[PDB]
Order: C-alpha cells, then sequence, then structure tokens
C-alpha cells in the first residue's frame, strides 16, 4: 500500500500443506522494509522464474 | 536568490505549471506537458 508516496511493505513467511486453492487460517503479518519513493503506481505485474 | 538567480532580463531554467485540469493532490509532481484545454474544442498541442 502507500500513504503520502510511503510504500509499506509487509512480509510473512510460513510453511504450509496445501493441495490447491487456499487453507484455512489466521496469520498476522510482520514489516520488512519501507520504500518512501513517494511515485504513483498505477499498474503492477509478477515477474516468475 | 535575486542576487544569483536574476540573470539579465530573465532565466528559463526555472519554469511552473501556471495551469491544470483540476486542483492537484499535496506532494505530486506533474512533468505532464499536455495543453490545458478550457472549452470542448480540441487542442491539439497549439494555443487557441
Ligand atoms: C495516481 O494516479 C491515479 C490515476 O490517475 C489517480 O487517480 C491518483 O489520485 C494518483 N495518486 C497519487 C498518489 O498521485
Amino acid at each position: 500500500k502507500n500513504i503520502d508516496g510511503y510504500f509499506k511493505i509487509y512480509s510473512k513467511h510460513t510453511p504450509i500443506n496445501l493441495v490447491r486453492d487456499l487453507p484455512q487460517g489466521f496469520s498476522a503479518l510482520e514489516p520488512l522494509v519501507d520504500l518512501p519513493i513517494g511515485i504513483n503506481i498505477t499498474r503492477f505485474q509478477t515477474l516468475l522464474a | 536568490s535575486n542576487n544569483l538567480d536574476s540573470k539579465v532580463g530573465g532565466n528559463y531554467n526555472y519554469l511552473y505549471r501556471l495551469f491544470r485540469k483540476s486542483n492537484l493532490k499535496p506532494f505530486e509532481r506533474d512533468i505532464s506537458t499536455e495543453i490545458y484545454q478550457a472549452g470542448s474544442t480540441p487542442c491539439n498541442g497549439v494555443e487557441g
């Protein structure tokens, strides 16, 4: 997300065992880094290997 | 800065946006050079 140009990156990594769709369970994310870039982001794309 | 920024009759290195289609939110930089259109007549990049 962004606040007045402050990009909030919240990262959480937990191991799971899943077939498809989504598992049912509670998760509380934690902040990772902060990038006060101050630019408008109208679009995004996911990079893959 | 008058003893510095003032050169001859003017200094064009410092420019500004006089016209905008609306009020821009604070803490925003607008580099768009598009001609401001106050009417319904298309400007097509020239004054009129
Ligand atoms: C980003 O651009 C969108 C689409 O023009 C606009 O609706 C929005 O207000 C802009 N946000 C910021 C933070 O400049």
